[PDB]
Order: structure tokens, then sequence, then C-alpha cells
């Protein structure tokens, strides 16, 4: 009966953690930030409108420089923007159409993109013949690719169906570390700011804290009800931002190692496609389903606004690195950028 | 039927791993969140918005 | 005005770009999409081969028309989370092996044609039904009886009316019988007429389209 | 115009 | 990445000649391609323009009417049909590689050149001719403009070409203080929109040669006199 | 012995037809523009098909005060050629949009395959485009010769063309005659061929691809061809009387009848053209409101 009893130390053990992170919590988030006051209403316009995608906008990135974007659509083909002006910079045909996810490298001299091909493709944006070309395809994963992200122009980053993470050597083309212990299809995933641990939100309701040099789950964060689709850092890269199926976003904190803020809403029904913070991080922009995209009081959970004006699900959603604007993809084929 | 055991015996490994870290008052997280988030909140244009003079998306 | 050179030359650029996203966007319009599904050990894979780690797409040209399949097989992850990647698609080839009901296969084969009829992101898409291996299915109806896949079969042991009770069963899976049309084949080892049979359904789905598209209804 | 319902009404010739 | 040019030679005055430019390794569709001639002994001129796709063509006051930009894409081909040809077309026409996207660096490269032999604008000032310098110090070569070519984008279209005692102008640095891809970081660039300063930091041998100026706020393209550094 | 009298109640049903038929065009094709603008293929013809109507009906309060004061025009002459400008412009652009539609969904129902890239390249803006261009160049010689003045006969004023500016009183019947028989042509014959034509063809599809095995297919395949057929007798019913009556008023310079006949073709022409007007009203709920999307966005972006 050896299974049985590593069964039931194993439950003991989750029956620890859960007891050592209820004796911390020694007063909600909320119950803390009750005498801030809140931040008011925040409305934002419409300043850009990105066209050109010819179906849905599964993917976008923002560039370091808070210009230039990433788009990546279904048509096939990733799209550099020009968000001053609205310009395509470049258009990548895409081997394979299904594109799920899309980097930008924090350098800007390589762009990602994977899909249900199960590669993540590396574009050489800056190449001494004029136009993009796959620097690499990196195989090995054996699911869908969902999220990827560049730690630099050599490492990635990437999440994947085969409910696993890894880490590339993009030179080689060869997995240095994967990342093992999800159950469920690994859904997205957040460098911290450091670079030095990330996140990622699988379909089974669980985030997991992992270290980039030591391969190892450091920490796994439940609390969602349904798959949780995106995840966020907060900037100091402290605190979590989890979107999921039933509705509801999540603030977790890596050294509370517990759930501190819920955002969730009665007049809300519809899963939460991506997450994003404000420079801040007093501001939780959540992309929903319902075409809607809620800017939430991260402090106190409340609805602080409402990016209204896609005619489809809002499926991806970012911030730029200086706080200025706003982007938000969606299914009806278009970006627009918010202030 | 080993291999169950040995999947068993790794997830035990894990928790005594996760089970073994510091974890600080959520009181002192929430106070750390709140005051980066006071720190940096003029630094914000989304929650501070930004005059249409210094705003790139005019 | 107001723009520098650069920046003219600039949108210069993003007008060119504009230009081949609207060809590539109009010649993709005009390509036939199929999603080919079925559970395993069907003749999906012999169809295929008849046709032409992740998505296999087969492109396939037939009588002035470019066809587009893609084998979702060996993408063994939650379905719920890319099912939607193809709401759009032309129409549905489902492969059923009729060789499969005392095998129960045919009954995976109709849970997983439910869930795929029924599903939302495919409430307008119609579903190519082959059904396969049509002659190790009579082959076997002498000796092992259809009721051992339907114990409720009333009617002959026979090649006629067994294939039309499971094509029945199969069709009255369809719940949005007024959004979505099955349309029926049974192939076999050596059909050469399957490609015409696709032909034929995916131009009356464009047909059908085209009809709820230009606000006839 | 000579005859007598080209006023009285729209409905005029090309 | 080549641009090998063909056509020139002695040409009778008041002829017709036709330069050619068989581009390599690139992809030529993609770029706006120039036209850039050199008189014997003489600076940098502009001559003409073809954008990519050849719907955006420019040209000198010299060409007008007399001188024809083509593009054969297919065959990556580059034309310049000359007509009425003067002795005052002397010179040594360079094919320039010139692509225009948000940070790209246009004018990055330029042919080999052909040798043609025939028998309101921003005016950019060098005010300085040659330099004696020492390998190892730090040199500042200097350009001037009679317009600022600070935009209002936030973008100076300055330029800054070196020409090696006999090979083809190079790309240093491009709008005012980017470094072009392959020079090494010690020339640098600055500027206040209508004074502008290239600065080597420690001189080799190979940094001998002559440092033009252009602009690119405005066609036509104008180049500086053109400052030589020389031992 | 047969000057031409009307009829008493005529006098004064004509401008109550006029402003039944201004408010339901107005109101329902105001709604299909508002529906169609503030919320896919054939919405720009729909669209074009609404404007056409709504400015079509939209100057008919000015023609039944002007019937209501026994042919007097107190709105002068500019208004006179800009409101016969606009019916005539708008008669043409709505059976050409109604064609329009028709030829579209030739090439999208019939061979969908094959006039794949026709219909990409003769329809759309492309057709719209060139269907407006048309209409508006076709309706010129109302615009140039409708004009007002004091026939003796009445001492008030009428809008009446001229065929002076262009023609001499020995030679305006040549002139009249040619302009009917043109604007009856390129208003009824050619546009309701190719409707007739193309609604045929898409009838044949329709019938060869729904089958009647199942209830289901069987219930689309009535809907469609009775919606097919009720576009085509309504055009029909709706523009057919009015050329009727006017080709034979015209031939009444030919084969002259009793003047009786012709008293009759003179007081039954109004309600002609009221009838015309009738297809502005229908053509919501036959072109627009008969898509039941199209009538779950406009009852869901007004309640």
């Amino acid at each position: 009966s050896e299974l049985d009893q590593l069964r039931q130390e194993a439950e003991q053990l989750k029956n620890q953690i859960r007891d050592a992170r209820k004796a911390c919590a020694d007063a909600t988030l909320s119950q803390i930030t009750n005498n801030i006051d809140p931040v008011g209403r925040i409305q934002m316009r419409t300043r850009r409108t990105l066209r050109g995608h010819l179906a849905k906008i599964y993917a976008m990135h923002w560039g370091t420089d808070s210009r230039l974007l990433v788009s990546a659509s279904q048509d096939g083909k990733l799209i550099i923007w020009d968000s001053y002006t609205t310009n395509k910079v470049h258009a990548i045909p895409l081997r394979s159409s299904w594109v799920m996810t899309c980097a930008y490298a924090p350098s800007g001299n390589y762009v990602a993109c994977g899909g249900l091909d199960n590669i993540c493709s590396i574009y050489n944006l800056k190449t001494r013949e004029g136009n993009v070309r796959v620097s690499r395809e990196l195989a090995g994963h054996t699911g869908y690719l969902s999220c990827c992200r560049f730690l630099d122009d050599n490492q990635i980053v990437t999440s994947s169906g085969d409910t696993t993470c890894a880490l590339w050597d993009i030179e080689t083309g060869q997995q240095t570390t994967t990342f093992t212990g999800h159950t469920g299809d690994v859904m997205s995933l957040s460098l911290a700011p450091d670079t030095r641990l990330f996140v990622s939100g699988a379909c089974d309701a669980s985030a997991k804290l992992w270290d980039v040099r030591e391969g190892m789950c450091r920490q796994t964060f439940t609390g969602h009800e349904s798959d949780i689709n995106a995840i966020c850092f907060f900037p100091n890269g402290n605190a979590f931002a989890t979107g999921s199926d039933d509705a509801t976003c999540r603030l977790f904190d890596l050294r509370a190692d517990q759930e501190l803020m819920t955002y969730s809403h009665d007049n809300i029904i519809c899963g939460i496609t991506s997450v994003s913070f404000s420079k801040s991080g007093r501001l939780l922009l959540a992309g929903y389903d319902d075409f809607n995209c809620n800017v939430w009081d991260a402090l106190k959970a409340d609805r602080a606004g409402v990016l209204a004006g896609h005619d489809n699900r809002v499926s991806c959603l970012g911030v730029t690195d200086d706080g200025m604007a706003v982007a938000t993809g969606s299914w009806d084929s278009f970006l627009k950028i918010w202030n | 039927n080993t291999a169950s055991i040995a999947q068993a015996r790794k997830l035990v490994e894990q928790l005594k791993m996760e089970a073994n870290i510091d974890r600080i008052k959520v009181s002192k997280a929430a106070a750390d969140l709140m005051a980066y988030c006071e720190a940096h909140a003029k630094e914000d244009p989304l929650l501070t918005p930004v005059p249409a003079s210094e705003n790139p998306f005019r | 005005c107001t723009l520098s050179a650069e920046d003219k030359a600039a949108v210069e650029r993003s007008k060119m770009i504009d230009r081949n996203l609207r060809e590539d966007g109009e010649k993709a319009a005009r390509e036939v999409k199929l999603l080919l599904l079925g559970a395993g050990e069907s003749g999906k894979n012999t169809i295929v081969k008849q046709m032409k780690t992740g998505i296999v797409e087969t492109h396939f040209t037939f009588k002035d028309l470019h066809f587009k399949m893609f084998d979702v097989g060996a993408q063994r992850s939650e379905r719920k989370k890319w099912i939607h990647c193809f709401e759009g698609v032309t129409a549905i080839i489902f492969c059923v092996a009729l060789s499969d009901y005392d095998l129960n296969r045919m009954h995976a084969s109709m849970k997983l044609f439910d869930s795929i009829c029924n599903n939302k992101w495919f409430t307008d898409t119609s579903i190519i039904l082959f059904l396969n291996k049509k002659d190790l299915f009579e082959e076997k109806i002498k000796k092992s009886p259809l009721t051992i896949c339907y114990p409720e079969y009333a009617g002959s042991n026979t090649y006629e009316e067994a294939a039309a009770y499971i094509q029945c069963q199969f069709e009255d899976l369809n719940k949005r019988k007024d959004t979505k049309e099955i349309y029926t084949h049974f192939t076999c080892s050596t059909d050469t007429k399957n490609v015409q049979f696709v032909f034929d359904a995916v131009t009356d789905v464009i047909i059908k389209n085209n009809l709820k598209d230009c606000g006839l209804f | 115009c000579r005859p007598r319902l080209c006023h009285k009404g729209p409905x005029g010739p090309f | 990445v080549q641009l090998v040019e063909s056509g020139g030679g002695l040409v009778q005055p008041g002829g017709s000649r036709k330069l050619s430019c068989s581009a390599s390794g690139f992809a030529f569709s993609s770029f706006g391609m120039h036209w850039v001639r050199q008189a014997p002994e003489k600076g940098l001129e502009w001559v003409a323009y073809i954008s990519s796709g050849s719907g955006t063509i420019y040209y000198a006051d010299t060409v007008k009417g007399r001188f024809t930009i083509s593009r054969d894409d297919p065959k990556n081909t580059l034309f310049l049909q000359m007509t009425s040809l003067r002795s005052e077309d002397t010179a040594m026409y360079y094919c320039v590689r010139s692509i225009y996207y948000y940070g790209s660096s246009p004018f990055d490269f330029w042919g080999q050149g052909t040798t043609l032999t025939v028998s309101s604008d921003i005016v950019m000032t060098q005010a300085t001719s040659s330099v004696p310098v020492t390998p190892g110090e730090s040199v500042s070569i200097s350009c001037r403009s009679s317009k600022s070519l600070l935009h209002s984008n936030g973008n100076t279209y300055l330029y800054w070409f070196l020409q090696r005692p006999g090979q083809s102008p190079q790309l240093l640095i491009y709008r005012m203080s980017n470094l072009a891809s392959g020079v090494p970081d010690r020339f640098s660039g600055s500027g206040s929109g209508t004074a502008f300063t290239l600065t080597i930091s420690r001189l080799e041998a190979e940094d001998v040669g002559v440092y033009y100026c252009m602009q690119h706020l405005e066609y036509p393209l104008t180049f500086g006199a053109g400052t030589k550094l020389e031992l | 012995e047969c000057e031409y009298t009307d009829w008493k109640s005529s006098g004064a049903l004509i401008p109550a037809i006029y402003m039944l038929v201004f408010l339901l065009g107005t109101t329902g094709n105001g709604l299909v523009l508002w529906t169609v603008f503030r919320s896919r293929s054939a919405d720009i013809f729909i669209a074009s098909l609404a404007v056409a109507d709504l400015t079509f009906v939209v100057t008919l309060p000015l023609w039944a005060t002007y019937t209501y004061r026994d042919y007097d025009w107190p709105f002068g002459t500019f208004f006179c050629k800009l409101s016969s400008y606009l019916i005539f412009v708008n008669m043409y652009a709505s059976v050409f949009c109604l064609t329009g539609l028709s030829f579209d969904r030739y090439l999208a129902i019939v061979r969908p395959v094959a006039n794949a890239r026709l219909r990409l390249r003769v329809s759309g803006a492309v057709a719209t485009a060139v269907l407006w261009v048309l209409a508006a160049l076709l309706a010129m010689p109302v615009m140039v010769l409708r004009t007002t003045g004091d026939l003796e006969n009445t001492t008030k004023v009428q809008c009446y063309m001229d065929y002076s500016m262009v023609a001499t009183v020995s030679s305006e019947w040549a002139w009249e005659v040619g302009l009917g028989v043109s604007s009856t042509t390129v208003g009824f014959v050619v546009p309701f061929t190719i409707m007739l034509t193309c609604y045929f063809f898409i009838a044949q599809t329709i019938a060869g691809h729904f089958r009647k095995e199942r209830i289901e297919g069987l219930r689309k395949r009535r809907r469609l061809l009775s919606i097919i057929v009720v576009l085509v007798v309504t055009f029909a019913l709706c523009w057919m009387p009015y050329h009727l009556v006017k080709t034979l008023y015209m031939l009444g310079s030919l084969l002259h009848w009793p003047c009786d006949f012709d008293l009759f073709l003179m007081n039954i022409f109004p309600y002609c053209t009221c009838i015309s007007y009738v297809n502005s009203c229908l053509n919501p709920f036959l072109y627009a409101f008969f898509d039941p999307r199209f009538r779950q966005a406009c009852t869901s972006m007004l309640c």
C-alpha cells in the first residue's frame, strides 16, 4: 500500500500548505485598501483602429519602444504596426495559418509566433536582405503552442497544450529546460520584470510559479473554478492577475502565496481572454468574451471603466511599457488603441 | 503499476518543496502593493491621463 | 502634407502591404476549408490518401475549386481550447468506419459526432459524413448482427438496411436540422467518387451560404 | 408640352 | 547584397544612354532605389528616385525631362535612360538601395558605380573641405543646413556617408544619431536641427575618406560639399 | 367635344395617398438605413435602395400640396426642378438597385464558384457607383426641361416639361415620345427582364438544391420560391401600371381613342403613380426586413 500512503501524505502536505496560507491571512487586501478611496471613472477613447487583418486576431504584443506592435491573425499573417501612424511596418506570411500566440523580442530584432502546428517560429525582422526570414522553427512541443515570451534574442519561453512549458535556446533550437507539472493545457505565460521567474496558467484552474534557471515549480496558486486563460505579472513582479472562463480575475501574491483579491461581477458571466496591468498596477485591464474590456481598480476590485468598441470577442490585450496606451485585439479583425 | 507510485512520490517531493517556503502576512503583502501603486500613480498615463500635448496618440 | 519624405515612403509601403493583404484575402476567400474529423482507426487516413505533430493540411484542387483540408489528428489536447479556430470552415468532413459497430467504437464515433454537430462554433457548418469500410461491413454483417451496436434495431441484417439504419442513427444526432445539413456518403477501399461527393456537397454548402448571405435566407 | 398630364404630377419622361 | 551598374562609357554630347543595375542578394522589389552621381573629382549629387512598387518617382531639377528612371522587378534590375546628354553628366552613377519604414536604414547599400563620360533646395554646408588627422585622436566633422532638418515628428533627417578613396560611399549614421549596421561605434552623431557633427573617437587608417552630409527631409536630397580626412 | 375633366374625389384622395406613402416609405426606409448604418454582402444594395426610396418619397408633400390646390405650385421653378429630378433619379436608382440585387444574387447563388471573380469585379460598390451615376445622367432632361409657368387656363403656376428649351412646338411630340419610350425601356424593360432572368435561374437552383424529401428543406424551399415570385410580382404590379398607362397615352397621338378611354387614362394616371410609390414602402419588408437577422438587428437597435 505504498501508492495510497503517498497519496495520503500528499494530501497531508496540501493540508499543511493550506493551513500555512491561512495563518498568513492577517487581513484582506480590500480590508486594507478601503480608505485609499476610488480612482474614479476611467474613460478611454479609441485613438487608433489598426485595420488590415482579415480574420480573427488571436495574439498581439507591444514592442518595448511602446510604439510598434506585432499582431497575429489566423488569416496566416503577422503584421508589425506603427501605432503612432497606423502604418504597417511588416507583414509576415506564416507557414501555418493557425497562429495562437505572438511575441515581440525586447530588442525588437525578432518576432515569434506559434499555434496548432506545435512550433514556435522565430522571425528575423532585421535582415540584410530587406525581408523578414524565419530564423528558427522551434519544434518539440507535442501540443498547440499557447503563449511565447522572449527572455532575450536567444532564449524564449513557450507555453503549450501538452501541459508543459519549455525554455529554448534559439541558436541551437533545443529545449534547455522543460517545465513539467501542469495537468491541463497550459494556456498563457507571464515573464517577471527580472526575467528570472515566470508564471503559467493552465486548464486546471491552477497557476504555477516557475524558476527559469533552476527549472523547478516554486509555488502553485489555486482558487479559480475553470481554465485560466490569461496570466499577467504585477509591475513589481510580486503578484499575479489570472483571467479564467468563470468570469473572474484573481490577484495572487508570490510572497504571501495566497489569492489577495477577486475581480468578479454579477453582470459578467463570460470568460476572460486576456488580462494586463497598468504601469503602476492600480488598474487591471481584462478582455472578455462579451466583446468588452473592463478596467478594474486592482486595489479595491471596483470596475473603473469599460473599453467597449469591439464587435466580437476581445482575444488579446496589452499595455505599453511606458503605460501610455492600451491595445485590444479582437475576433472582429481589428486592433484598437485606447488612451 | 510502479509508474503511478513514482508520480505520487514525485508530487509529494514537489509539495514538500512548496510547503517549506517563507510566506509573509497578507497585510504586509497588501501594504507593499498599495505602496507600489502610490509611489507610481503619477507615472501612470492610464490612471492619470496625460495632457493632449504629451499624448502620442492625440 | 505635414509628412516628411520618409513618412510618405513608409505610408506607401503600408499601402502596398494593404494591397498584398487584399490580394491574399481575396484568393483565400475562394479556397474551400474542410475540417477533417473522425475517431481513431477510421478511414480518415485512407480518404486523405485518396484526396491528394500538430495540424496537417492537405491542399487539393478539383474542377475549378481549390480545397484545403485540416487533419487535427494527433492534436490530443483539450479541444474546447482550439475548436473555435475552425469556426468558419466551409464544412466538416467526419469519417466513420462502418466495420466498427461490433468492435463500443461506433458509439464513440456517435458521441464525438454529437459534440461536433451540436457544438456552438458549428451551428451553421454542414457535415460531410463519410461512412468508410463498407465491404468489410458487408462481410461482417452476415455473421455479427447490427443489434450488437444498437439494441433496439428492428430490420434486416442486410447491407442496404443496416447501412441506412446507421446513417439515420448518425443523422438524427443533428439537433440543428434547420441550420445545417449532413451529407452522408458510403466510401470504400477504392471508391474514386469521394472527391466528387465532396465537390457536390461543398457546392451545395456554398450556394446555401450565398443564399443566407444575399439575404434570401 | 402639348398633352395635359405633362404637369399635374411627376413621373415625366426621360 | 550586390548592385552592379552597367552602361557607362564615352558618349557623344547630346546623345542618349541607359544605365542598368543588376541587383543581387536582397528583396529588390521592397526597396526604393536611387541614382546618385559624382562628377570626376567633386561631391555626391542625387539624380533620381523610384519607390518600391515604382509608384513614386522624383528627379533633380538638372535631369528633369532628360533622365528616366525605371524599375524591372522580375529581373531585379534598375534603369536610367539618359537623353540629351551634356558634358555636365560626366559622372559616376551609383545605384543606392533605400527602404523606408519605422526605424529603417535608407541609403544603407550603394552600388559600385558605372563611369559615364560625355565629351529653394536645402543647402547642406560642410564648411570644412579637408582635415589632416592623426590615427587615435578624436575628429569632429561638422555640417550645417539652410533649413532645420528637425521634423515635426521628432526625426532629424541627416545622413552621414563615408567614401574611402577607391570605393563607393558607405552609410555611417542615419537620421543624425543612429549608427548603421557594420560600422563601429567610434562614429557618433549629434546635432541641433541646423548644425550637425560627426565624431570619430579613435581613428584608424581606414577611416580616411570623404565624409558627406546628406539630408532626407525634402526632395531633392542634397549632399554636403564633402569633408576629406587625410593623414 | 372631349375636353378632359378630372374626378372630384381625386383632388382630395391623391394628396391623401401621397401623405400615406410619405409617412410609410420615410419611416420604413429610415428604419432600414438606421439599422444598416447604426448597427455582409447585399448590404450596400439594401442601403442604396433604401436611400433611393427615401429620397423618392420624401419630396411628395410638395406634390400633395400642389394637387390639393388644384394644380397650383407655390414652391418655385427650382423646387419643381429639384423635386422632379429627385423623383426621376430615384425611380431609376431604385429599379437599378433591384436589378443589381438580382444580378448579384445570380452571381452568388446560381454558379457561385465560376462567378467568384466576376462578382468582386462588377458587383458591390462598383455596381452602386455605376447605377447611381447612370440614374443621375438619365434624369437630366427632367432637370433641364421641368419648369414652372402659368398656362393661361388656370391663372396659377404648374410644374410642366418645356420641350421648347430643346424643340419647337412643331417638334415637341417626337421629343416627349422618344423620352417616354426611352424612360420606359431603361427603367422597366431591360431591368425587369434582368430581374426575371436572374430570379428564374436562382429559382432553378433553389428548386434543385433544397430537396423536398425532408420537411425543413421543403419549408425553406417554399419560403425562398415564394419570396422570389413575390419580389417579381410586386415589382411588376407596382411599376407596370404606370408604364402601361404612360405608353398608352403616348400612343394616344397615333391611334386616337374616343377620348373617353383617354379621359380614363388621364384620370387613372395619378393612381398608377401612387401605386409606383407603394413599391418604395414595400421594399424594406421584401429585401431588408425579410432577413430575420436584419429584423432582430432593427428591433434591438431600437428596443
